[PDB]
């Protein structure tokens, strides 16, 4: 089959800026290559086919070219509706695929602010506790949490999950949520959530005692 | 007003039959070829299969002996027939059509199928039986509350502060599939701290496939 | 340039398999079959003359040998000089039971595939002084040429009564040049060589021996036209008759396809010939010329 | 629409012709014979003891 690399995965950019993509095929996949853009929770929509030719509708803003590897898309006089997920798709051998999707996104750096929750007593009596750590309102989307259980590091155990960008302040948050039995919960006194972002100079760790 | 329509068809038990429709108006099943493009959740698309202009039915490598489609020319409707569906199968189908527009190279003609129009979606999502949550609170210059949603389904739920008299600072996730094959969701809110004695703070919790409400008040401990 | 500025792409209305109902079908014809009416309107070329029998799909244009054979009370004579021109007395005869496997290869111009010369190239005239008469040249090596209709056709099926299909041209994608032959450069001078050094024996050793092309008349005359694939072909060989004789590389004919066959220099019996899927490809051997002389 | 029409058409069973069986008998030309098994339990195949012609 043929694989289609896209990067950069995340590109930021604020409103009037202009912006190239890069969807680099395996094999070389002669001009066939299109280009859709897919609104987040929306459906896809097509933007370019066979690399340079504009669907019916979009701007003369957007544009691509290139016929070997190297398929580029440029964006002019970025737009709110331009911030969506982009995909590159090739058309020349049978198994098909997709491009693994870039997020662009608008640009201040900020750090989390941290939260941490203990079960409450009437999950507890059901046999397993959650414990949550939330990340409030900070940028870029990257960040890492790490929990840690009278400081034993865990690993495995947890889920999180991630807000879309916001529409004033382009921040993130981010919620964390810790699962342990009932039995394990009650044999450890400290946790804590640890948390690095790179608005941070050194880890952030909330933390309580059962 | 030429558009691809393709309606929700619920939950469904794993190791089953997958049965998707797509309805085609303002154009014809014929001339076009249609196809099935997936979006597993936080990932990109991948290609299932497709039909074209010949009637034939080109499939994915990965799906191998699962996939089977048809088309309704009479019913102008596209069908999508997977079985023994595994829980990686989770994710919102669509139903494409691939166009094809000829571009000549220096001498060579080609057949260029570039999936013209694209249905609206159908979130497909395979677990275990209906479900309502249990719903805890997560107690708290600004402070955090929230609720935590757990161990329901199918999707959705929606979450309301204050009866939607609170909206700002409201944060409600993205749902996580547990290991348990049961949703979670946690929504939260930041507010001033010097409320948290004098202000009713509740999370108005909805989910509509068990007809379960809940209007948890969330106390600082 | 292209295949494409050969073909017109023609809708009509066709009957149905049910006769009340008419069917809006189309078709690629070549601008060859179809002649105006005065989106232009245009018509098939052999409709005001008679209609065509398409050419049934199941059974092959390919000629296979037939051998003649006499009956009771008959014998077949056969010559067995090497040097018997076409008359006159043959030293060595043989009695055949019946011919050898005669190929009926249809073709103008040029005796595609068939029987080599033995040991000269050989010149056949009824009467080589008469300039009306055709001067049959056979070969002693064979010239290959090798055809092509490097597009990749699409045979569309349109139902025109109850049990009758009509196989159309649907689309044409691919290679679109157009169809050709190629005959090697080199060999063919050399067999041109050949049949001069033959043709001064009967004209002299001083005499200008020159090769022009066809003068004119029909598409069936003027050109090389011949069957290969189940697809007619109608070859250009103005390159390959252009010369003066004074006492790796290839040769590119230009050839046309038509789809409504008068085969046999007939009037009211054409033959629809369905298109073939897929692309066309022919290795023939030249083994003979069919020549006129200019007086 | 009838059963057959996008398989051929149909040629209408002539009103005067009969398709009620008549016996025929089908006869060997000169030089050669038929050769009749009279045997009462024969089963098809092998040696008849009782030939006619
Ligand atoms: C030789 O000549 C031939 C002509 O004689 C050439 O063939 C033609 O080639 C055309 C170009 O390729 C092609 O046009 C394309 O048609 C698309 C629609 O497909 C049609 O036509 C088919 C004909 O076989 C039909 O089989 C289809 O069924 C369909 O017709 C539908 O049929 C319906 C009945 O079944 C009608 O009724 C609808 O039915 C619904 C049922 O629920 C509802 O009831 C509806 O309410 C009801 O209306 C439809 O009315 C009819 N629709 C028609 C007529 O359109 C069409 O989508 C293509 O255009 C779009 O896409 C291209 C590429 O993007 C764009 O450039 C266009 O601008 C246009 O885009 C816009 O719309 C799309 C959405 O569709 C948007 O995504 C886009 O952003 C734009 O907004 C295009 O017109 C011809 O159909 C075809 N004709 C024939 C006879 O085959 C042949 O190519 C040529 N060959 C050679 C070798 O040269
Ligand atoms: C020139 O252009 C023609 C089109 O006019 C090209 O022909 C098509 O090629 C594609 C592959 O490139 C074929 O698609 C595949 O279909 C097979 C099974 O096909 C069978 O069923 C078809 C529908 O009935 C039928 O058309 C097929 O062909 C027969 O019938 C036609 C007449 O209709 C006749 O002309 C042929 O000779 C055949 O007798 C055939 O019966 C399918 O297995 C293929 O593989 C895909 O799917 C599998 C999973 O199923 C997957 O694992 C593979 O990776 C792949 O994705 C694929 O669907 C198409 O059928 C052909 N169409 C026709 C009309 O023949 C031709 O290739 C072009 N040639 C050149 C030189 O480019
Ligand atoms: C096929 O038949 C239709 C009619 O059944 C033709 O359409 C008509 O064309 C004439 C002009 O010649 C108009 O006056 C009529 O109004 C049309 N009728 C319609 C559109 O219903 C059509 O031209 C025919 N197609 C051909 C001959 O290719
Ligand atoms: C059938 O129609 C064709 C096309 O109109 C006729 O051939 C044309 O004849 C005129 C008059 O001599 C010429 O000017 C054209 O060049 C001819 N066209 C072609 C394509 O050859 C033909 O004569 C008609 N046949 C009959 C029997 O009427
Ligand atoms: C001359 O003879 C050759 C060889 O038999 C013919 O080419 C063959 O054609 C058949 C049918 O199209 C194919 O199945 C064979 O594969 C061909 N052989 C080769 C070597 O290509 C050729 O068509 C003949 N020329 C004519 C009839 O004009
Ligand atoms: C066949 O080839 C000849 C020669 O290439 C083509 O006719 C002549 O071409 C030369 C230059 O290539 C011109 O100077 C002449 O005026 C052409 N004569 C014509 C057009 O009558 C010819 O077009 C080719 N095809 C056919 C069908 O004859
Ligand atoms: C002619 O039409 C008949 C009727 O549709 C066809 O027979 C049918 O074939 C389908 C298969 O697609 C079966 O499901 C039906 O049961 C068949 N009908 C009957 C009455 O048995 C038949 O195949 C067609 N023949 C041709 C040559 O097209
Ligand atoms: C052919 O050869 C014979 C015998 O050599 C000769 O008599 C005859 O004249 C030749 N044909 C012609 C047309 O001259
Ligand atoms: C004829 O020769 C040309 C180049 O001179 C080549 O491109 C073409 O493929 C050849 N065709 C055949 C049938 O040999
Ligand atoms: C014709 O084709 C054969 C192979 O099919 C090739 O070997 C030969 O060189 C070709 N000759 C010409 C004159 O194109
Ligand atoms: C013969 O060649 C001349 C030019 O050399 C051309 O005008 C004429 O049409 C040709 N005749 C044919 C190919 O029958
Ligand atoms: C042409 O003739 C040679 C021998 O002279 C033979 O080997 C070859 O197969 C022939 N090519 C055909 C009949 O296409």
């Amino acid at each position: 089959a043929i694989q289609l690399t896209q990067a950069p995965l995340t590109v930021s950019a604020s409103i009037g800026d202009t912006i190239t993509l890069t969807c680099r095929a395996s094999q070389d996949i002669s001009i066939w290559l299109s280009w859709y853009r897919q609104m987040p929770g929306k459906a896809p929509e097509l933007l370019i086919y066979a690399a340079s030719t504009l669907r019916g509708g979009v701007p003369s803003r957007f544009s691509g070219a290139r016929s070997g590897t190297d398929f580029s898309l440029k964006i002019k006089n970025l737009q709110p509706e331009d911030f969506a997920t982009y995909y590159c798709f090739q058309s020349d051998s049978y198994p098909r695929a997709f491009g693994q999707g870039t997020k662009v996104e608008i640009t201040t750096v900020a750090a989390p602010s941290v939260f941490i929750f203990p079960p409450s007593d009437e999950q507890l009596k059901s046999g397993t506790a959650s414990v949550v750590c939330l990340l409030n309102n900070f940028y870029p989307r990257e960040a890492k949490v790490q929990w840690k259980v009278d400081n034993a590091l865990q690993s495995g155990n947890s889920q999180e999950s991630v807000t879309e960008q916001d529409s004033k302040d382009s921040t993130y948050s981010l919620s964390s949520t810790l699962t342990l039995s009932k039995a394990d919960y009650e044999k450890h006194k400290v946790y804590a959530c640890e948390v690095t972002h790179q608005g941070l100079s050194s880890p952030v760790t909330k933390s309580f005692n059962r | 007003q030429a558009r691809l329509q393709q309606w929700e068809g619920r939950p469904l038990k794993p190791a089953e039959t997958l049965s998707l429709t797509c309805g085609v108006h303002g154009v014809g099943l014929g001339g076009s070829g249609w196809g099935w493009i997936r979006q597993p959740p936080g990932q990109g698309l991948q290609w299932i299969g497709e039909i074209d202009h010949d009637g034939s039915h080109k499939h994915n490598p990965a799906l191998r002996s699962r996939l089977s489609m048809s088309l309704d020319t009479s019913r102008n409707q596209v069908s999508l027939r997977l079985t023994s569906v595994t829980a990686a199968d989770t994710a919102i189908y669509y139903c494409v059509r691939v166009y094809r527009e000829k571009f000549l190279i220096g001498e060579f003609l080609t057949d260029y199928r570039f999936m013209d129009m694209w249905g609206t979606g159908t979130t497909v999502i395979v677990s275990a039986s209906t479900k309502g949550p249990s719903v805890f609170p997560l107690a708290p210059g600004t402070a955090a509350l929230g609720c935590l949603v757990k161990d329901y389904f199918p999707e959705p739920v929606t979450v309301s502060w204050n009866s939607g008299a609170l909206t700002s600072g409201v944060h409600t996730f993205p749902a996580v599939l547990q290991s348990s094959g049961l949703y979670s969701l946690s929504s939260v809110v930041t507010v001033p701290s010097s409320s948290l004695g004098t202000q009713t703070y509740i999370c108005n919790v909805n989910h509509k496939p068990s007809n379960t409400k809940v209007d948890k008040r969330v106390e600082p401990k | 340039d292209d295949m494409r500025g050969e073909l017109k792409n023609c809708s009509f209305n066709m009957t149905t398999e049910l006769r009340d109902k008419k069917q809006k079908v189309y078709s690629l014809f070549y601008r060859l079959d179809v002649v105006q009416i005065n989106n232009k309107e245009y018509r098939l070329i052999n409709c005001n003359t008679s209609a065509c029998t398409q050419a049934c799909p199941k059974v092959s244009f390919e000629p296979i040998p037939i051998h003649y054979c006499a009956p009771a009370g008959f014998a077949i004579l056969k010559c067995k000089d090497k040097k018997f021109n076409g008359t006159g007395p043959c030293p060595s005869v043989s009695t055949v039971q019946c011919t050898h496997g005669i190929k009926p290869v249809v073709s103008t111009q040029l005796l595609l595939n068939g029987s080599l010369a033995e040991e000269e190239v050989m010149i056949r005239s009824e009467n080589i002084t008469n300039n009306a008469k055709n001067i049959l040249v056979q070969f002693n090596t064979p010239v290959q040429i090798n055809c092509t209709r490097p597009n990749n056709n699409t045979r569309k099926s349109i139902r025109i009564g109850p049990g009758q299909a009509f196989y159309a041209t649907g689309d044409i994608i691919g290679d679109i040049r157009q169809a050709h032959c190629n005959v090697s450069k080199a060999t063919w001078n050399e067999t041109l060589g050949k049949v001069v050094k033959q043709l001064r024996k009967h004209f002299g050793n001083n005499t200008i021996i020159r090769f022009a092309n066809s003068s004119g008349g029909d598409l069936e005359v003027t050109t090389h036209s011949f069957n290969c694939g189940g697809e007619f072909f109608y070859c250009n060989t103005s390159g390959l008759f252009n010369s003066t004789w004074i006492s790796n590389d290839s040769i590119t004919l230009p050839c046309r396809i038509k789809q409504i066959i008068n085969m046999w220099q007939r009037i009211g019996q054409c033959m629809y010939a369905p298109p073939i899927q897929g692309v066309i490809r022919c290795v023939s051997n030249i083994t003979g010329l069919i020549l006129t002389r200019d007086g």
